[PDB]
């Protein structure tokens, strides 16, 4: 029952600042040192910070130095990093990850990670938010009772990436499938959610798609009509 | 100075072996090195840890299939019987108490594997986009192996590029690949054209959707 919860990533601005967060529970947190491990989009793994158990020795790699600050408390078991005067290389996906070997209390150590978080994602862009509009893809004329018909939401026009997609609160997981976004020559992303349902069933259940924003707040609840 | 190299994408048929190798530099031909495996789409995990002398230390979870071997400055990860959770992106990890060191990191894919056609699905624009003064026509293209398609768009014969926007293909759940195509216009394009058309090409059959206004 390891798990590392990180938080805290975001949009933010080129020289601005951002503070993240890993709890880590299911282990003695203070006996390891921890890490920071950040991952560009369509790139490499990069180490980025380390720290030791005690918290007094720390290692930064030299693209980061200086710049970022990682810190510790124990009474918590939260590993944190303060990133300030961020800038485009920054943006990515960190991980905070886990020595798998212990050493001496105080005193300087490494070790191979045993253990990785799911990460969280920070933005550094001087573009904004926004929240996308929703629009209904509704089943084509072309549905007779008795086949397979295919209804969606698209969510077009959003800044910055993820939006989740649910259907029907949660209860419809069967044959939905959400598209990994397209990110528009405007820069702006999109993308859609697809469920494939017997065509008799329309008219009898209706169907609504729960889509979530976090960067902007927005939670939008779209039912799709047939037409 | 700690600097490791690592070999080019991989390449194996269903079930038969694959060897892939983390070199270290000069000074440091004495050290450890930990795999991790990102397979597509998720986070990395820990594999397992070999070093110089031959000992290896694995990771609580992975298969057994995984083995490590060394020669010198050399760090093998071997995969016998290959499968496709085994399929991904695996990096390299050196440490010296003072910094960590990452690989350039090797893609693992099976190949010879059959052959899967494309169903694709074409939306026209709802009417709260053609109210609101625009129009995306949505194309989604799922279950094809292997992940390389081409996608063309059509007003009513003529071929159209303005406004197109199509994504990579990736991996999904059943270990097949998904991509997506948007077509922006106006609704008075829209409204002019007979049919818009969305065409699929892929390992040679090239299929095609079709909606218009209604």
């Amino acid at each position: 029952e390891v798990q590392l919860l990180e938080s805290g990533g975001g949009l933010v601005q080129p020289g601005g600042s951002l503070k993240l967060s890993c709890a880590a529970s299911g282990f003695a947190v203070n006996n390891y040192p921890m890490n920071w491990v950040r991952q560009a989009p369509g790139k490499g793994l990069e180490w980025v910070s380390s720290i030791i158990g005690s918290g007094s020795r720390a290692s930064y790699a030299d693209s980061v130095k200086g710049r970022f600050t990682i810190s510790r408390d124990n009474g918590k078991d939260i590993v944190y990093l303060q990133m300030n005067n961020l800038r485009a290389d920054d943006t990515a996906l960190y991980y905070c990850v886990k020595d798998s070997s212990t050493a001496w209390w105080d005193k300087p150590a490494a070790s191979e990670f045993d253990f990785w978080g799911q990460g969280t994602m920070v933005t550094v862009s001087s573009a904004s938010t926004k929240g996308p509009s929703v629009f209904p893809l509704a089943p084509s004329s072309k549905s007779t009772s008795g086949g397979t018909a295919a209804l969606g939401c698209l969510v077009k026009d959003y800044f910055p990436e993820p939006v989740t997609v649910s259907w029907n609160s949660g209860a419809l997981t069967s044959g939905v499938h959400t598209f990994p976004a397209v990110l528009q020559s405007s820069g702006l992303y999109s993308l859609s959610s697809v469920v494939t349902v017997p065509s008799s069933s329309l008219g009898t259940q209706t169907y609504i798609c729960n889509v979530n924003h976090k960067p902007s707040n927005t939670k939008v609840d779209k039912r799709v009509e047939p037409k | 100075q700690l600097v490791l190299t690592q070999s080019p994408s991989a390449s194996a048929s269903l079930g038969a072996s694959v060897k892939l190798t983390c070199t270290l530099n000069s000074g440091n031909t004495n050290f450890a090195v930990a795999w991790h495996q990102q397979q597509a789409g998720k986070g990395p995990r820990y594999l397992m840890t070999i070093n110089s002398d031959g000992r290896q230390s694995r990771g609580d979870g992975i298969p057994d299939r995984f083995s490590g071997s060394t020669s010198g400055a050399d760090r093998y990860l071997t995969i016998s019987s290959l499968h496709f959770e085994d399929e991904g992106d695996y990096y390299c990890q050196a440490w010296t108490a003072d910094l960590h060191v990452f690989g350039p990191g090797t893609r693992v894919a099976v190949v010879g594997q059959p052959k899967a056609a494309p169903s694709v699905t074409l939306f026209p624009p709802s009417s709260e986009e053609l109210q609101a003064n625009k129009a995306t026509l949505v194309c989604l293209i799922s279950d094809f192996y292997p992940g390389a398609v081409t996608v063309a768009w059509k007003a009513d014969s003529s071929p159209v590029k303005a406004g197109v926007e199509t994504t990579t293909p990736s991996k999904q759940s059943n270990n097949k690949y998904a991509a997506s195509s948007y077509l922006s216009l106006t609704p008075e394009q829209w409204k002019s054209h007979r049919s818009y058309s969305c065409q699929v090409t892929h390992e040679g059959s090239t299929v095609e959707k079709t909606v218009a206004p209604t």
